[PDB]
């Protein structure tokens, strides 16, 4: 599962959190079994404007 | 206040809403002891002290 | 005092009983005695510790 978020916002992608993003965007089962990776994409995904 | 000389307020005899808190990204950190933050919102207390 | 043998079998059955129900109100290091304290302060990752 992929997408990007502010950096802020990625301990919301891990169980039992809470919040606009893990429950209005994307959330975890309880018991979920899986790696959770991410990067900083500053240099990739931001623009002037 | 300065740290050794740490300012109290007794709140009393109002309600609360502490998703206006917990929900807040502004706080650099929020850790709560005895309660579950999202919890907060179902109970009623004596007094809290600020 | 002579039926002391059979009256011992009534408390000593009294004795277990007030015990197991005396042994309600322990904390066995949880939060609370009163597992609807616990259920009513906590979500479930921390209320199942």
């Amino acid at each position: 599962d992929s997408f990007v978020i502010r950096g802020d916002e990625v301990r919301q992608i891990a169980p039992g959190q809470t919040g606009n993003i893990a429950d209005y965007n994307y959330k975890l089962p309880d018991d979920f079994t899986g790696c959770v990776i991410a990067w900083n994409s500053n240099n990739l995904d931001s623009k002037v404007g | 206040a300065s740290v050794y000389a740490w300012n109290r307020k007794r709140i009393s005899n109002c309600v609360a809403d502490y998703s206006v808190l917990y929900n807040s990204a502004s706080f650099s950190t929020f850790k709560c002891y005895g309660v579950s933050p999202t919890k907060l919102n179902d109970l009623c207390f004596t007094n809290v002290y600020a | 005092s002579a039926l002391g043998k059979l009256q011992d079998v009534v408390n000593q059955n009294a004795q277990a009983l007030n015990t197991l129900v005396k042994q309600l109100s322990s904390n066995f290091g949880a939060i609370s005695s009163v597992l609807n304290d616990i259920l009513s302060r906590l979500d479930k990752v921390e209320a199942e510790v």
